[PDB]
RNA sequence: CGCGGGGUGGAGCAGCCUGGUAGCUCGUCGGGCUCAUAACCCGAAGGUCGUCGGUUCAAAUCCGGCCCCCGCAACCA
RNA sequence: UUGAGCCUUGAUGUGUAGGAUAGGUGGGAGGCUUUGAAGUGUGGACGCCAGUCUGCAUGGAGCCGACCUUGAAAUACCACC
RNA sequence: AGCUUGACUGCGAGCGUGACGGCGCGAGCAGGUGCGAAAGCAGGUCAUAGUGAUCCGGUGGUUCUGAAUGGAAGGGCCAUC
């Protein structure tokens, strides 16, 4: 006890203050890893931004060309046969009335939800179970809306949300250590530009001085 | 705040009043009380009940500070000089040694009975 | 006096605001009326009166 | 033309380098108890945490507006 | 030496409510541990008196959850601050 | 009472008075609205007090200006206290 078996069997593979590339990072993440199963990798780091100022708090969504690093459940709430239309667009349920029963019990298992006009009154009135898990279709990023045979085709685009809590840490899962060096060099690559793209208009002295990824085993790396 | 558990009780007693001061041997102070302080006025605080009740605040002082094993120190002529104590005890203290340490004035200043009438 | 000059905003999202002098600090009643405008001219909702 | 400490039953004030206990207590109202009034002792009645927001199930504890108070011609050109 | 500050070191969360001690907080049916842990009691340390640790009482590979169900959020396996 | 906000907007043939600054009366067109079944109507209240030019500073827009030249400051003009 209490430094754990996986954990022991990584020994003298990591070195503090040291300096690296996203090449040479991946390769480490690789050999940190020594589990049977396919692992996920995350990323959480600290952003130059202060608690006290509203124009610098951090949250919304990004298109990435791998995503999250995996396929996603895709649900579409409207009426009639464009429900079905829908469905081979790009989505794997339907949204039903009777659908209301999971949500408002918050055990849904979906990763996306997006609503046509006459039908956003299914899920509207359930915004206080649906936002504060990173579910709610919104007018303002074009989630509710009636071309939904186009909005679950952009749902397959690689869909990322981001949003900062207390001490401004972000957190997004990116990848898999078993992807190839240059799939998980581009998604990585796509994510930080899609971060400083989001860099508010004003910035507490360096807003991203470094990027920080993990599986958990042997913990995160630095970039 | 860690226990010290050590101390030395500074200890008066008046013909009406009785006072505690819980001090570490360094001369520094950390509780007091008294029989008028433990909620007593008139002559209810010239009770042997008020100078007991003037050991178990003293002692509410130094509850976090943990000390219960001590040597005392007294002044002044009050018979709560020893019902203060003999209470003490019976509150879980530990006495070690006990001395009167009250002064002996080469007059100066007249005794304050007066009266002169 | 104590009544003062008050702006609205538009429904529109107007840089112009329209004037009038209604309390607000000890007697709030609000004004939604709609007014003419400075940038297509053909009237815009002046509302909630802050 | 502009700033930050305070605002918590009728008054005064803690609560706040853990985000929820509504608190200390003065007065008001009513009983024990001494020669008797008060002390003492046993109790009761009444809170839009100035007032709306941000993040939220949640803000007295952090912030941002709006308001009032503050040593003071806030500048009056 | 000291008000304010900084590098360096070591452990943290019951302010209420339980069945229950959810620090804030993001993921999550498959995984950690495996000559040692489980739990409610007199003794020992501490205690918010609920139990946390320790030898015994004792056991000897678990432990754990989904249904159901408290809660805004969960109670394996584990990041970020 | 119902509807409505014309307490609108670009322009204006002309007329009355005051030493001047200043103050009163108005046909008719142009853009966009509303009342009304429609004719017809509205350029703030029943009308006589609810009140300063200018200098200056703040404030939205604007190549109109701008001293080598291209931006810029300052000024001008339209808005405005």
């Amino acid at each position: 006890a209490k430094l754990t078996k996986r954990m022991r069997v990584i020994r003298e593979k990591v070195d503090a203050t040291k300096q690296y590339d996203i090449n040479e990072a991946i390769a480490l993440l690789k050999e940190l890893a020594t589990a049977k199963f396919v692992e996920s990798v995350d990323v959480a780091v600290n952003l130059g931004i202060d608690a006290r100022k509203s124009d610098q708090n951090v949250r919304g969504a990004t298109v990435l060309p791998h995503g999250t690093g995996r396929s996603v459940r895709v649900a579409v709430f409207t009426q009639g046969a464009n429900a079905e239309a829908a469905k081979a667009a790009g989505a794997e349920l339907v949204g039903m009335e009777d659908l209301a029963d999971q949500i408002k019990k918050g055990e849904m298992n979906f990763d996306v939800v997006i609503a046509s006009p006459d039908a956003m009154r299914v899920v509207g009135q359930l915004g206080q179970v649906l936002g504060p898990r990173g579910l709610m279709p919104n007018p303002k990023v074009g989630t509710v809306t009636p071309n939904v045979a186009e909005a679950v085709k952009n749902a397959k685009a690689g869909q990322v949300r981001y949003r900062n809590d207390k001490n401004g840490i972000i957190h997004t899962t990116i990848g898999k250590v078993d992807f190839d060096a240059d799939k998980l060099k581009e998604n990585l690559e796509a994510l930080l530009v899609a971060l400083k793209k989001a860099k508010p208009t004003q910035a507490k002295g360096v807003y991203i001085k470094k990027v920080s990824i993990s599986t958990t085993m042997g913990a995160g790396v630095a970039v | 705040r860690k226990q010290v558990s050590d101390g030395v009780a500074h200890i008066h007693a008046s013909f009406n009043n009785t006072i505690v001061t819980i001090t570490d041997r360094q001369g520094n102070a950390l509780g007091w009380a008294t029989a008028g302080g433990s909620g007593f006025r008139g002559s209810r605080k010239s009770t042997p009940f008020a100078a007991q009740v003037a050991a178990e605040r003293c002692a509410d002082a130094v509850k976090e500070y943990g000390i219960k094993n001590l040597e005392v120190m007294v002044k002044g002529p009050g018979p709560g000089r020893e019902s203060t104590i003999r209470a003490l005890n019976a509150a879980g203290f530990r006495i070690t040694n006990i001395t009167d340490v009250t002064p002996i004035p080469h007059n100066g200043c007249r005794p304050p009975k007066k009266r002169r009438v | 006096g104590i009544r003062e000059k008050i702006k609205l905003v538009s429904s529109a999202g107007t840089g112009h605001f329209y004037t009038t002098t209604k309390n607000k600090r000890t007697k709030p009643e609000k004004l939604e009326l709609k007014k003419f405008d400075p940038v297509v001219r053909q009237h815009v909702i002046y509302k909630e009166a802050k």
